[PDB]
RNA sequence: AUACGUAGGGUCCGAGCGUUGUCCGGAAUUACUGGGCGUAAAGAGCUCGUAGGUGGUUUGUCGCGUUGUUCGUGAAAACUCACA
RNA sequence: CUCGAGUGGCGAACGGGUGAGUAACACGUGGGUGAUCUGCCCUGCACUUUGGGAUAAGCCUGGGAAACUGGGUCUAAUACCGAAUACACCCUGCUGGUCGCAUGGCCUGGUAGGGGAAAGCUUUUGCGGUGUGGGAUGGGCCCGCGGCCUAUCAGCUUGUUGGUGGGGUGAUGGCCUACCAAGGCGACGACGGGUAGCCGGCCUGAGAGGGUGACCGGCCACACUGGGACUGAGAUACGGCCCAGACUCCUA
């Protein structure tokens, strides 16, 4: 038979991406997004409503303090940053 | 405690020996490598860049180090040649 | 490396057995990636229930069944498929017949009155 | 596993006939001892208990065993009063004795115990054993040929065989065919204060 | 009573409101016995109640009722509490068991005739 | 003294039968289901207000919350139904 | 024939134990690793060429109380070391096409430069070797979410956070390291104190709820104690090792 035999592409993607609002773009190719929960409470069912203050990192800081962008997350890029600025949609 | 396997012990001894004069000489290769680098000096750097794509790549065909660190340095290598 | 194996159930007197496959370095009674068949020489034709493609695949991509593992494939005819050498054919006998349920009552009853 | 006491004293006690034809219980329907005489602080709680020490003592079953009953009829899809009925009703030696072949409920006890019958060509000592229906029933030359057995079998003028059995030969052949149901049974006391007594 | 306040604290049970100190919830502990002296029980029940206290091998100091009517224990015994609950005397609530590691059974009991170590009468 | 102790005599259970230890419910005795706070437990001595919760009438959007649906999915035993 | 001792493979890290520790991606339930490894089984193709050094054993001599230990000579190989063909493969330089999740991914892309192997035994059911392409299964990393208590625990934080370049690793990543910058974490409870392996489950309860992790199963941690290292595909290496103590035993 042939000498080289071939493989699969085993789809990928769909790495977790959500709407989020960039709040600390304070350091180099750093900002710090904040998401939104709507979550049913296990016991009682009054609805509550927390947060939480991600690490993204932006290679060309186009975020800026109150922006509503999008952010997929990668693999590690160091410690405390996974997170990919994509599809900006709205700034300040 | 003692069972059955000294002879284990010998074999282990002998092969984390040898590798000890190994890896002292391909260490010594790639800091050698380092000073002609650093030296700027591109003959010599592309020289020694193709004995020690030779030497880590026997190595990693042999049992001493694992086929990808060896390709690590040798790109590692190559690019400090490419640029000097 | 993969191998089928035999693992054991019931209680004590009387043996039972569950054709998995699963990596040797496990335990008899580890976690089973696929039950493939079942057998059990407690009853009296030692009958065999296998799940016969998928036995298909994992021999295709290297499983080993154990020695009596082996055994009882050939006792399927199972190893005359994926090796062919003959042709798969029915290689395990099976229980007696054996009256039903209902039928027993219906031959009291004629013998009654 | 089996009692020892004998019939008499409890259907005083219980002031119902257990033996069914006890000419000495009706001598004296009230409790044994001193004071059976003596008039009882009355009490549901009472009532109750003398209704399972009735059921209980009525057919030779016994405490430990008695209780699993309620609770697998309580397991039963329908009311816990009936399938209790119908389980108390569906017993090896109950199913032999309501064929009329065995004089008293420990002559069945004993017989189980001595295994002089068969259900479906197999001997099964054990009085604890479930008769299903349309089960072959049959019973051994060795006890067949014995005198009192003789008598029972012969002179089975006892209670009637009811509709779910059926005696088909002179093999002792107990044909049964259903369940015992409650419009057949014709049960004693009802079982409904032990059903509500035992779920709380 | 405010949901929301519910989410931010409570619903706690009030106390355990324990019974048994000898140790582990021993079902009974072994020690040596001392100050065996009778005490006086509630005055309605006048009588007068044997009773000791007991240092277990629970390294806890606790006060055993002497059940029955005679008794075999003295000064360093291997008793064994068990424990019980006799609102007759205040702050007991042991006992230790006749027929058992060092008290011997009380003699002649026949009502009871598993309790106070009464063996079979043979 | 039918309460003690003793005898019968009775109740029940049975190779068991009672005692101790522990947990759940009974307890609504944490009251989400399913509690209250004048006199029984319980409104701080009184203000404002951060956090928080929390919302008037009405137009369009989004469908996050929420619901509807397809599928992957939740080892075996679990536990149950049904059969042997 | 047979087989001790010996060389050399391989197995031994699994299979069994304990719940001390751990409040942690530890576990479970769902996904990514475009940031990855796999001896063993299955399956393509290609190769196996060739030279050389050494030793256990074996034997002689020597020191040490023992523990043990040295020198001299010899030993074969699927043992090791020289070297050769591999292009199936890897590294670099350029470059065409193509899919994109941005790093990038795919065409064993191409190109050109460079580099990388092997084995014998045995007649005997024959077993065996090298390299690569693929299966298979085993894995390694990251993340969503779930599940102790306690402010009579409210500040914590400098390799902490981010970037850069490197060292290192199987791969990412302050993992480490030089510089730069000052961030980052919390009342939606940090940081502390105490406490505890955890789940399928089990039991109570009508239900909710509550209590447990017996045994049977699923993983993890741990194997005089504490530090360190090894090898192999794979090591907290329980019946592997060294070092610092403890304890015990023997002691020239």
């Amino acid at each position: 038979g042939p000498k080289y035999t071939p493989a699969a592409e085993k789809p990928r993607g769909r790495r977790k991406t959500a709407i989020g609002y960039v709040v600390s773009d304070k350091m180099q190719k750093t900002i710090v997004v904040e998401l939104e929960d709507r979550k049913s409470h296990p016991l009682y069912g009054k609805i509550i409503r927390t947060t939480k203050k991600v690490k993204a990192h932006d290679e060309n800081g186009e975020a800026g303090i109150g922006d509503r962008v999008s952010l997929m997350e990668t693999r590690p890029l160091s410690a405390t940053k996974r997170w990919r600025l994509v599809e900006i949609l709205e700034k300040a | 405690n003692i069972k059955s396997q000294i002879k284990r012990i010998r074999t282990n001894e002998r092969r984390r020996l040898r590798n000890q004069s190994v890896k002292s000489s391909l260490r010594t290769a790639i800091r050698g490598f380092r000073e002609a680098v650093d030296a700027g000096d591109k003959d010599k750097a592309s020289e020694l860049l193709h004995a020690t794509s030779r030497k880590l790549d026997k190595a990693a065909s042999k049992g001493v180090i694992h086929p990808n660190q060896a390709a690590n340095k040798k790109s590692a290598l190559a690019l400090a040649l490419n640029k000097l | 490396a993969v191998k089928i194996k035999l693992t054991r159930l019931g209680k004590i007197r009387n043996p039972q057995y569950r054709i998995i496959v699963a990596d040797a370095r496990t335990r008899r009674d580890g976690r089973a990636i696929e039950v493939i068949g079942r057998y059990h020489p407690k009853e009296e034709p030692s009958l065999i229930q296998i799940d016969s493609e998928r036995a298909q695949y994992w021999l295709g991509v290297g499983a080993q069944p154990t020695e009596p593992v082996l055994a009882l494939l050939k006792i399927t005819g199972d190893w005359q498929k994926f090796k062919g050498l003959p042709g798969a054919e029915g290689t395990l006998k099976v229980k007696e017949p054996k009256p039903s349920k209902l039928d027993l009552f219906n031959a009291a009853l004629a013998e009654a009155e | 596993a089996r009692y020892t006491g004998p019939a008499t004293r409890k259907s005083r006690r219980l002031g119902v006939d257990l033996v069914g034809g006890d000419q000495s219980f009706e001598k004296r329907p009230y409790p044994p001892g001193q004071h059976g005489r003596a008039r009882i602080k009355e009490s549901e709680y009472r009532q109750q208990l003398q209704e399972k020490q009735k059921a209980r003592f009525s057919y030779g079953v016994m405490e430990k065993q008695f209780r699993r009953y309620y609770e697998e009829a309580n397991r039963q899809p329908g009311k816990t009063g009936d399938n209790l009925l119908r389980i108390l009703e569906s017993r090896l030696d109950n199913v032999v004795y309501r064929a009329g072949l065995a004089r008293t409920r420990r002559m069945a006890r004993q017989l189980v115990s001595h295994g002089h019958f068969l259900v479906n060509g197999v001997k099964v000592d054990i009085p604890s054993y479930r008769v299903s229906q349309y089960d072959i029933i049959d019973v051994k030359e060795k006890s067949l040929n014995t005198l009192p057995f003789q008598i029972a079998r012969e002179t089975a003028g006892e209670r009637p065989i009811p509709s779910w059995l059926q005696v088909v030969g002179e093999r002792q052949r107990i044909l049964v065919h259903q369940l015992p149901e409650r419009a057949q049974i014709d049960v004693p006391l009802t079982e409904q204060l032990i059903v509500e007594l035992y779920s709380k | 009573p405010t949901i929301q306040q519910l989410v931010r604290k409570g619903r706690r049970d009030k106390i355990a409101k324990v019974k048994t100190a000898a140790l582990k919830g021993s079902p009974q502990r072994r020690g040596v016995c001392t100050r065996v002296y009778t005490t006086t029980p509630k005055k309605p029940n006048s009588a007068l109640r044997k009773v000791a206290r007991v240092k277990l091998t629970s390294q806890v100091e606790v006060t055993a009722y002497i059940p029955g009517e005679g008794h075999n224990l003295q000064e360093h015994s291997m008793v064994l509490v068990r424990g019980g609950r006799v609102k007759d005397l205040p702050g007991v609530r042991y006992k230790i068991i006749r027929g058992s590691l060092d008290t011997q059974g009380v003699k002649n009991r026949k009502q009871a005739r598993s309790r106070y170590g009464a063996k079979k009468e043979k």
